[PDB]
């Protein structure tokens, strides 16, 4: 209690610590892995600086290169089917994230 | 636009020995590089934006 | 307080919250990128589980990793050359991100 | 007594302005290093005659022969990795030096 | 509540500077001089670390210096910043000692 | 009903935890120490689980780690978080052991 109490809260505030942490190291994986298919598979035009340079979110510039990826590699009867449409301009997000993962199943396939 | 002026020069510069091969042998070949290995030629295009 | 200062501080937090994404962003590809050169170019004792396990923070394991490919790639001179000494152990920092680009470029050439 | 130990401090101050006296003459001795550099490395162009006459201040002279001597022998590749930006027209400072410092390693190589 | 965190930072660099006092002066003057020996006899803390600097000034410091940079050769009554002069000269001659 | 709900998974969190500390306990400590001869003796039943604990405290973790912790040598009065970790020591003592 009293001391100890608010050593212990101070626990806590390293326990959300930690947490925050953890959050970002899974926006590491994520946003990493979508970054690696961007340069190793899209054209440098693509590219994350000269995105900036035309003033687009970081979010819309791996949505974008994710929904270049998916339509370079997952063909257009999966996209029909998995995503139940065609555009994939209205597509980010979940749908967004199986659509990429088939991407990679299909690029490993591919090699 | 700048990137699409580029692709377009390039694309004049394969354009002129496609239009003197189709006229001296009778056809003209034009690939069309994406960012792909060489192995990776053989496998289809579904949508890229060519290199 | 009128409605400027509302619509300032308004546009102020948005633009700070903005900026603090992108910082984690940032460190999301940082630890991306310490994880492929420790994956492609060093050994498999510095794996970061290994190097948890035997007790280490994040950031030393990112600066342990990149002291590593700093002596791997960069020759001798360009270190004393860039740091101003020999030893990099008291390096980490902004000197040792230049160390670590000019050791990412190293291994472009070598290539 | 106790007016003499505070002039006693007084001088020590006056002592610590002499130490900032003398690293400005070092900083001086920087500069006319930069300025062989600069003739070395750089076109008559770019001399400080020249430059002055146009209207510039010395210092943006000494910033400017360091921003070229940086894009002239360290490559692009490591100016981006270090700015942090491809762009030097805002990098000038501590950065900026370090850069430099990456410069005279890569002449230093070159040679 | 910065004011009192700065209070303590000043406490703080005063205790170390206590400390460094004590572990050097009982180690080169004596055990009579301790600290819970000259409490018993009834000395404040800043009465005892006063007079272990004027004998630690009076074993290190020569009394040509003592009577030319403290222009007195009694050390009695010379405290401030002329005795921080004369223990850090104090320390010098126990450095090169 | 939600605020009910989520006062019995906190009911079901402690109960779980004075089951293993209880099964434990009997296992490691001793047989005086049980819950219905210590409820005839009078203990209310976190009494008796804070008792068990700082028993399990003082078999496991050796004085010295006690002190070192709890920060008093007594655990007589240390209960609370200091208490939690002193028990959780035990846990690693008794893992180790």
């Amino acid at each position: 209690l009293s001391i100890n109490e608010r050593i212990t809260k101070e626990l806590a505030e390293v326990e959300e610590r930690e947490r925050i942490e953890k959050q970002l190291l899974l926006e590491a994986e994520r946003i990493n892995e979508i970054d690696t298919l961007a340069k190793a598979h899209l054209s440098n035009h693509f590219n994350k600086e000269v995105l900036l340079a035309k003033g687009y979110t970081l979010k819309d510039i791996m949505q974008a290169q994710r929904r270049e990826l998916v339509r370079k590699f997952v063909p257009i009867e999966q996209i029909k089917a998995i995503a139940k449409v065609s555009d994939i301009s209205h597509i980010d997000g979940e749908i967004l994230e199986q659509l990429v993962s088939l991407a990679k199943v299909n690029i490993k396939l591919r090699k | 636009e700048v990137e699409l002026a580029r692709l377009k020069v390039q694309l004049k510069n394969a354009l002129l020995n496609c239009i003197i091969s189709y006229r001296f042998h009778g056809i003209g070949y034009v690939l069309v590089k994406t960012k792909d290995t060489l192995i990776d030629l053989e496998q289809p295009v579904n949508i890229e934006l060519p290199i």
